[PDB]
């Protein structure tokens, strides 16, 4: 009635593909600031998908 | 030289030497000194030392030769000096 | 000369503040060596938080 | 595929691996034929990145 | 300069190990705001003599 598993399958990808970005230890400073402002794209995009 | 100066002074230096590593659980792993401490020399500027910064667990080998093999396949390089 | 007012007047207008409504968090600052604030994420079964 | 040269340097480079995900969902066939050439530019993500 | 290189030697930041004292990281990082609400403290504020 209100599930849509194809939309949820993508949600799982975004979930596990987030940790790869939220783990990559960067040797810089602003390149660590771009590591944070990437979730405002990683999560926004997943909502647009549903 | 005071046989008391260098004994206290050498300590002051040796104290302040720290080399990146990962604490392991498996009893069959030996830390790779030689190449690992080489990276701490330049300053992690060089890629063979910039590779050990990101994932320091690349220095935990269980079998000689296999230690170096990994620091080649993950570089495309043919020889470190 | 500022020491007088900054101690027994600009200190009463603070002790009042912490009692107001709409103010509900602890911004404790004594001891910088070990203080981190609290994360309060709104989680959901599906989707993101 | 129209090939791309991108050394995965910063956390903001996940915007390339995510493209190969979304292409492999809306077109699962048509991804089979090019699975090898897309694999060649994917190994850089599994080497340099981690 | 003569003893700054002895400070920034041990680390620019640190974390706290589960039940115990501090853990200085041998790295020399620059500080950023993204780290604040997460992990690590600016080590130029810890008190270990």
């Amino acid at each position: 009635t209100v599930t849509n598993e194809f939309a949820s399958r993508f949600r799982t990808i975004v979930a596990t593909l987030a940790n790869v970005v939220n783990e990559r230890a960067v040797q810089d400073d602003m390149q660590k600031a771009t590591r944070s402002c990437t979730k405002q794209w990683l999560r926004h995009l997943e909502t647009q998908f549903d | 030289i005071p046989a008391d100066e260098l004994i206290d002074n050498l300590h002051s230096w040796m104290r302040s030497v720290h080399l990146l590593h990962v604490r392991s659980e498996d009893n069959t792993l030996r830390y790779n000194w030689m190449l690992g401490v080489y990276a701490r020399s330049t300053n992690y500027t060089t890629p063979v030392g910039q590779l050990v910064v990101n994932a320091p667990a690349i220095l935990n080998y269980s079998n000689p030769q296999d230690a170096f093999n990994s620091v080649f396949v993950a570089l495309g390089i043919d020889y470190i000096d | 000369n500022i020491a007088v007012a900054h101690t027994d007047h600009l200190s009463v207008v603070y002790a009042t503040m912490s009692n107001f409504m709409l103010n509900f968090t602890n911004n404790f600052s004594g001891n910088h060596a070990t203080f981190k604030p609290d994360q309060y994420v709104i989680t959901s079964p599906e989707g993101s938080y | 595929l129209k090939k791309i040269a991108e050394s995965f340097e910063d956390p903001s480079s996940i915007v390339v691996v995510l493209e190969f995900i979304l292409f492999a969902l809306f077109f699962p066939t048509e991804f089979n034929r090019i699975k090898g050439d897309i694999q060649n530019v994917l190994l850089l993500f599994f080497s340099r990145w981690y | 300069p003569v003893e700054y290189g002895i400070f920034i030697q041990r680390g620019a930041t640190y974390t706290i190990n589960a039940a115990g004292e501090f853990e200085f990281s041998g790295r020399n990082e620059k500080w950023d705001q993204s780290l604040y609400l997460s992990e690590h403290f600016p080590a130029l504020f810890s008190d270990v003599p």
